[PDB]
RNA sequence: AUCUGUUUGGUGGAACCUGAUUAGAGGAAACUCAAAGAGUGCUAUGGUAUGGUGACGGAGUGCGCUGGUCAAGAGUGUAAAAGCUUUUUGAACAGAGAGCAUUUCCGGCAGCAGAGAUUUCAGCUGUU
RNA sequence: UCGACGUACUUCAUAGGAUCAUUUCUAUAGGAAUCGUCACUCUUUGACUCUUCAAAAGAGCCACUGAAUCCAACUUGGUUGAUGAGUCCCAUAACCUUUGUACCCCAGAGUGAGAAA
C-alpha cells in the first residue's frame, strides 16, 4: 500500500497488511532463517516440546519448595535436557523456563553441528554436504538435515570414507594415502 | 472588493478579472499563503480578459520610463479604456488593483471612476501572476518574458547612465591590437613572397631589400625574359634609378640563375604578392581611423605623448578608466616593458608618468573633452625637459 | 467528472428522437457512444483545437441526418420539440469552451463568428457582439479584427456609426499600420459616396474628411517607422539620421501614392480637388528635406501628376484643347526650374502618356485634335 | 660487490582486542518483470454548469438599470452672496445586455425576385 | 566466638517542560494536513538469466533429429605485406645551445618634503 496521508493514518492506526499480533513478531520466520530450516512446521513442532517442558517446570514450582519429588524430577529433567544438548548448564532450575527455546533445539540439529565443528563454512553449506550423502553420523550416513545430535553423539559425525571432500582435505595437506579409499 | 488587475509585462499590459476574492482577514493562513503558488488553486482567483503587447523595443522603453515614474503612457490608457467599465465617480468605482502606488493618482485623473488599490490582498494576486507569467496567458503570445527582460534591462539601465558611443575607447583597444597584427603578418607574407619568386629570380630579392618595393616589382616583372627598354623605363618609373636597380635587373634577368617556374606558380607569386599590397594598404587605413579615434576619446592623452602610444598604453591598462584609477607609479611600470615613457632619462621619465596620468582622468570622466589641458600640460613637460 | 454532466445534458435531446420515430434507440445508442468519446477528448489533458473541430463537425452531420429524417418519416419541416435546437445549442456551447481553452486560434473565431453569422435568426447579432467585443480584448493588435466587425456592422446593419467607433478605436490601438489607415478612408469615402448618391436619388423622385485623416495618417505613420530601426536608441551619426530621414519620405511616398490610387476609383468625388491636396502636402518641406534637392525622383513623379491633373479623367471623346493647353503650359513652367537630366526624363514621360492615352486612341483622319496633339508631341 | 640494512611503494594478512553483520559475501547484463519513495511537468480553471424542455427562440414596444449635462427643491454658509452636501425630483441626450413582462409580428405550406458557395441566409405576396 | 560502646565506611530522594501512545479525542482549543492519475527524471528493494570466491550432487539408459567449438582437408586474401600493435601529452610541437637584430643596467603595491642657497 502506499504511503499513508496524515488524516488517513489517524483513521487507520491498526492497519497493517504485513504485520499481525497472531505471527507473534514472525519469530519463527526468523529462527527458521538462522538455522536453514526448510520445514515450515518444523519449529511448531519445536515450540509444543518447549510448552510441554515449561508446562512440567511450572507445576514442579508449585510444589513445596522440600518435595524430595519434585527435587528428584526437576533434576531428572534438567539431566535428561543436558545430555541432549538443549540446555548448557545443570547448575539452575530457572533454566527450565527462561533457557528453554526452539533456538536451543535447532542449536542441536546436524548442520549447525557441523558448523560449529567447522566441517561447513555456513549452515547452508552444511545443509547441502547432508543433502548430498557426504555426512555421517557413527557407521549409518544421514541425509536429514533435522536429525538431533546428542552430545555424546556428537563424537562420531564425520564425513563418509569415499567422501569427495574427504580427499580434498588430505591432498591439501599431502597426507592422502589411496590404499584407504 | 477587487475587480480587475493591471499587470506590466516587459511585452505589453495585461489586464485579469478577479473571478473570486480570497479571504482578507485570514490572509496571513497558511492555506491562502499555498494557494498563491498552487497554479490549480490560483487559476479560479483571476483571469485573463485582455493583453495589448508593445508595437517594438522602442515602445517597451517609452512605457518602461512611464511606468518607472508613475505615468499613464498613451498604450495604458487605451487597453484600460477597453477593458474598464464605465462607473460613476461618486455612487460606485469599479475597482482595480495595480502594483505600484505612485500610478494610482495618475490612472484616477485619466479614469475618474477606477479606485485604485495596492494592498497587501492586491500584491498577493500580482506576486501570483508574476509567479505563473505565460501559463496564464492560454497561449496568447507574449513571446518569451525573460528574454525580452533582458533587452529592455540593458535600454532601461544605459538611457539613465547615458551611456554614449562617445564614452567609447574600446576601438582603440581593437585597433592597436589589429594594427601590430597587420605589421607581423604584412611582413610574414612579404617574406615568403620573397622566397618564392626567389626560385625563379634569386638576385633580384637582393637589388630590391625593401618588400614592400619588391612585392610591387614582382608584380611588373612576373618573367625575367620579359626585357625590353619600354619595360625598363616602366620599371624606373617604379621607385627611382638613383639606386640603379632599374638597370641592374635587366642586365642581371638576362644573366641569372633562377630557375624558370610554371605558369600556375607565378600566378600564385603574383596573387600573394598582390595580397601583402592590400594589407599594406589596409593598415595605414586603420592607422589614420586610430589617429582619428584617438584625438576624440583621449584628446589630452594623445596630444600629450601621441596617437599610438596613448593607444598602447590605454591598452595596457585594459581601458581608460582602468588607466585613470591608476596612481601616478602604476602608470610609469606600465609602459615600462616597452619603454613608452622613455638618471636624468628616468627623472623626466617619471615626471612624464604623472602628467600623462593627469591626462587619463581628464578625457575618462569628461563627456566631450577637449586638448586645451593636453596642450598646457605637455608644454609643462617642454620646460622640464630643457630645465634638465 | 465534467464529462457526465454533459453526456447526461444530452439525453433530454436523445430522449426526444426517440419519441418523435427519427431514430431508433440502437441508432441512438451509437450517436451517444460517439459524443462520449468526444466530450472525454475535450475535458482531457492534451486536447486541441482539431478535438473541437471534429466534435463541431460531426455534430453538424447529425443536425442534418436528423432534418432529413424528419422530412422523410415525420414528413414535416420543423417538429416542435428540443430537438430542434437541441443539435444547434450544442454546437455554439463547443465553440465558446474552444475559444475559451485556447483564445490563441484564430482560425478558430473565425469558424465561431461565420458559424453564429450564417444563423441569424437564431442568433441575435447582439450575441455577434459579444464575441466580437470578447476577440477584441484578447487580440487588439490584429487589424483584421477590427476591420471584420467594421465590415460586418456597415454592410449587415449599416451603422456607419459604430462602424466608425471601431476605426477610432482600431487606430488607437494600432497607428503604425498604414492598412488601418487605408481601410478607414475606404471607408469614409464610402459613406460619402452613398451619401451624394442617396442625395442624387432624391432630385429625379422630387471629401475633406477623408483628407484630414490622410494628413494625421501621413504624420502618424511617420514616427512610428522612426521609433523602429531606431531600436532603444536615437542615431548618434548626422548621416545616418538623414539616411532614416529618406527612408520614411520613401516610405510615406509610397503610402500617400496608394491614397493616389485610391481615389481613382470614386467617381463622384471631385477627385481632381482630393489628388491636389495630395500634392500641396509634398511641395511643404517635411523632416528639413526638400522633394526638389533630395529626392528629385520623387519630385519628378509630383511634378508628373500635377501637370496631367487637369486631363487625367478627361475621356477622349471630350478632350478641351484649352485643358490640354493649360496641361503643357504646366510642363514648360518646371522645366525652366529643372536640371537637364530630370528635364530629359519629364519630356519622356510625358510624350508617352499624351501618345498611350489620347493619341493611340485617336482616329488619325477624322479627328483635327490629332494632328494638334502630333505637333505638341513633336515640340514636346 | 658470496657489501650493508634502514626507509619509501606493492604483495601477504597468524595471534589478541574492538566494531558491524549474519537462511556467507559479491559481480554482469535489459526496448525484462514487479513492489515502493522523492521531485518535477501539464490550463490543472462549473463558487453553484449551454441563450432555449413551442415548457421555446428571434424582431419590436413598455417597464427597469447605467453615465454625465441642464433645471428645480432641501440643508449649510452670507450683510447679500459666491462656494459645498444631497438615498429630492424632473427634462433632453448618450447608452449596457444586464432583468422583467409583453401574443404586436415571425419561425407550417405555395409563388416573386435578391446575396454567398445543388445547399445557407434576408425580403415581398397568398394561405393554416 | 558472640554482645554493648566508640570509630570508619556504603546506599537511598525529589523537580520543570514537551511529544508519542483511544481505527477522532492521552484532556490541550496558541496546532499542520479532507482532491477518483495523465506523463517525465531520479532513488531503494526484489524477482529472472549468467557468474566469482568455490566447490559439491546429477531421475541415471538407449534411439532419432538439430546446433556450437577445436583439429584434418579443401577454397579465397596474403612478403607488390597476414597477424599483433597508445593518432587522440599539437615531431604541423616543446625544451636546451649557437648566431643575428632592437632595446635595458634606480627603488616596485616604490619612497613621500624637501630642493636651491
Ligand atoms: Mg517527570
Amino acid at each position: 500500500v502506499r504511503k499513508l496521508k496524515h488524516h488517513e493514518q489517524k483513521l487507520l492506526k491498526k492497519v497493517d497488511f504485513l504485520e499481525w499480533k497472531q505471527d507473534q513478531g514472525h519469530r519463527d520466520t526468523q529462527v527458521m532463517r538462522t538455522y536453514h530450516i526448510q520445514n515450515r512446521e518444523d519449529y511448531h513442532k519445536y515450540n509444543r516440546i518447549c510448552g510441554d517442558i515449561r508446562r512440567l517446570a511450572n507445576k514442579l514450582s508449585l510444589l513445596p519448595p522440600t518435595d524430595p519429588f519434585r527435587r528428584k524430577h526437576e533434576q531428572l529433567l534438567l539431566d535428561k535436557l543436558y545430555a541432549m544438548g538443549v540446555l548448557t548448564t545443570k547448575s539452575k532450575i530457572s533454566d527450565l523456563e527462561n533457557k528453554v527455546t526452539v533456538s536451543a533445539i535447532c542449536r542441536r540439529r546436524l548442520p549447525v553441528i557441523m558448523h560449529r565443528l567447522k566441517m561447513a563454512e555456513t549452515i547452508q553449506d552444511a545443509v547441502k554436504f547432508i543433502e548430498q550423502g557426504h555426512v555421517r553420523v557413527g557407521p549409518n550416513l544421514i541425509n536429514d538435515p533435522a536429525y538431533l545430535v546428542t552430545r555424546n553423539m556428537e563424537d562420531y559425525v564425520t564425513w563418509v570414507d569415499n567422501s569427495k571432500i574427504k580427499k580434498t582435505l588430505l591432498r591439501y595437506r599431502n597426507q592422502i594415502d589411496d590404499f584407504d579409499f | 472588493p477587487i475587480e480587475y488587475l493591471l499587470f506590466e509585462e516587459p511585452t505589453g499590459y495585461a489586464v485579469f478579472k478577479v473571478k473570486l476574492q480570497q479571504d482578507d482577514i485570514g490572509s496571513r493562513l497558511k492555506e491562502v499563503q499555498e494557494q498563491i503558488n498552487d497554479f490549480g488553486a490560483f487559476t479560479k482567483l483571476i483571469e485573463l480578459v485582455s493583453f495589448a503587447p508593445f508595437k517594438g523595443a522602442a515602445e517597451a522603453l517609452e512605457n518602461a520610463n512611464d511606468i518607472s515614474e508613475g505615468l499613464v503612457s498613451e498604450s495604458l490608457k487605451a487597453i484600460l479604456d477597453l477593458n474598464l467599465p464605465k462607473a460613476s465617480s461618486k455612487k460606485k468605482n469599479i475597482t482595480l488593483a495595480i502594483s505600484d502606488k505612485n500610478l494610482g493618482p495618475s490612472i484616477k485623473e485619466e479614469f475618474p471612476y477606477v479606485d485604485c488599490i495596492s494592498n497587501e490582498l492586491a500584491q498577493d494576486l500580482i506576486r501570483g501572476v508574476r509567479l505563473h507569467g505565460e501559463k496564464l496567458f492560454k497561449g496568447l503570445q507574449s513571446g518569451d518574458l525573460e528574454r525580452a527582460q533582458l533587452g529592455l534591462g540593458h535600454a532601461y539601465s544605459r538611457a539613465k547612465v547615458k551611456f554614449s558611443v562617445q564614452k567609447n575607447d574600446n576601438h582603440i583597444i581593437q585597433a592597436i591590437a589589429l594594427l601590430d597584427q597587420l605589421d607581423k603578418d604584412i611582413n610574414t607574407f612579404a617574406m615568403r613572397v620573397k622566397e618564392w619568386y626567389g626560385w625563379h629570380f634569386p638576385e633580384l630579392a637582393k637589388l630590391v631589400p625593401d618588400n614592400y618595393t619588391f612585392a610591387k616589382l614582382v608584380l611588373f616583372i612576373k618573367d625575367k625574359a620579359s626585357l625590353n627598354d619600354d619595360s625598363l623605363h616602366d620599371l624606373a618609373a617604379l621607385l627611382n634609378e638613383d639606386s640603379g636597380i632599374a638597370q641592374r635587373v635587366i642586365d642581371n634577368a638576362r644573366i641569372s640563375m633562377g630557375q624558370d617556374i610554371s605558369e600556375t606558380d607565378m600566378e600564385n607569386v603574383c596573387v600573394f604578392a598582390q595580397r601583402v599590397a592590400s594589407l599594406a594598404d589596409y593598415r595605414r587605413q586603420l592607422y589614420d581611423y586610430l589617429c582619428e579615434k584617438m584625438h576624440t576619446v583621449a584628446p589630452n592623452l594623445s596630444e600629450l605623448i601621441g596617437e599610438v602610444i596613448g593607444a598602447r598604453l590605454i591598452s595596457h591598462a585594459g581601458s581608460l578608466t582602468n588607466l585613470s584609477k591608476q596612481a601616478a607609479s602604476t602608470v610609469q611600470i606600465l609602459g615600462a616593458e616597452k619603454a613608452l615613457f622613455r638618471k636624468n632619462k628616468g627623472r623626466i621619465s617619471r615626471y612624464l608618468a604623472n602628467k600623462c596620468s593627469m591626462a587619463s582622468r581628464i578625457d575618462n570622466y569628461s563627456e566631450e573633452p577637449s586638448n586645451v589641458f593636453g596642450s598646457v600640460l605637455k608644454k609643462q613637460v617642454e620646460q622640464r625637459l630643457e630645465f634638465y | 467528472s465534467k464529462t457526465r454532466y454533459y453526456l447526461e445534458q444530452c439525453i433530454p435531446e436523445m430522449d426526444d428522437l426517440v419519441e418523435k420515430g427519427l431514430f431508433t434507440k440502437n441508432e441512438v445508442s451509437l450517436i451517444m457512444k460517439k459524443r462520449t468519446d468526444f466530450e472525454h477528448r475535450l475535458n482531457s489533458r492534451g486536447s486541441s483545437i482539431n478535438d473541437y473541430i471534429k466534435y463541431i463537425n460531426y455534430e453538424s452531420n447529425v443536425n442534418k441526418l436528423r432534418a432529413k429524417r424528419c422530412k422523410r418519416i415525420l414528413q414535416v419541416k420543423k417538429t416542435n420539440s428540443l430537438s430542434d435546437w437541441s443539435i444547434q445549442q450544442r454546437i455554439g456551447f463547443i465553440y465558446q469552451r474552444g475559444t475559451n481553452k485556447f483564445p490563441q486560434d484564430l482560425k478558430f473565431w473565425a469558424m465561431y463568428l461565420n458559424y453564429m453569422k450564417a444563423r441569424g435568426n437564431q442568433t441575435s447579432y447582439k450575441k455577434i457582439h459579444n464575441i466580437y467585443n470578447q476577440l477584441l480584448k484578447l487580440h487588439p493588435t490584429n487589424v483584421d479584427i477590427w476591420i471584420s466587425c467594421a465590415k460586418y456592422e456597415y454592410e449587415v446593419h449599416a451603422n456607419f456609426k459604430s462602424c466608425r467607433n471601431i476605426f477610432q478605436n482600431g487606430l488607437r490601438f494600432n497607428p503604425d499600420v498604414p492598412k488601418l489607415w487605408y481601410e478607414y478612408v475606404k471607408f469614409e469615402l464610402n459613406f460619402i459616396t452613398k451619401l451624394i448618391n442617396r442625395r442624387k436619388v432624391m432630385g429625379l423622385i422630387n471629401g475633406d474628411i477623408a483628407l484630414t485623416i490622410f494628413d494625421v495618417c501621413m504624420k502618424t505613420l511617420g514616427k512610428h517607422y522612426i521609433n523602429k530601426h531606431k531600436g532603444y536608441y536615437a542615431i548618434s551619426d548626422s548621416k545616418m539620421n538623414i539616411e532614416l530621414n529618406k527612408e520614411t519620405l520613401n516610405y510615406l511616398f509610397s503610402e500617400s501614392l496608394r491614397y493616389i490610387k485610391l481615389f481613382d476609383e470614386f467617381l463622384d468625388l471631385e477627385r481632381d480637388y482630393l489628388i491636389n491636396h495630395v500634392l500641396q502636402f509634398w511641395k511643404n518641406d517635411m523632416y528639413d528635406l526638400s522633394l526638389r534637392k533630395d529626392l528629385p525622383e520623387l519630385y519628378l513623379k509630383t511634378v508628373m501628376i500635377d501637370i496631367t491633373l487637369n486631363i487625367r479623367y478627361m475621356p477622349v471623346e471630350k478632350l478641351d484643347i484649352d485643358q490640354l493647353q493649360l496641361s503643357v503650359k504646366k510642363y514648360f513652367a518646371y522645366i525652366s526650374k529643372l536640371d537637364s537630366a530630370s528635364v530629359k526624363s519629364l519630356k519622356n514621360e510625358y510624350r508617352s502618356y499624351l501618345q498611350d492615352n489620347y493619341l493611340k486612341k485617336m482616329n488619325a483622319e477624322d479627328d483635327p485634335r490629332y494632328k494638334i496633339l502630333d505637333l505638341i508631341i513633336s515640340k514636346l
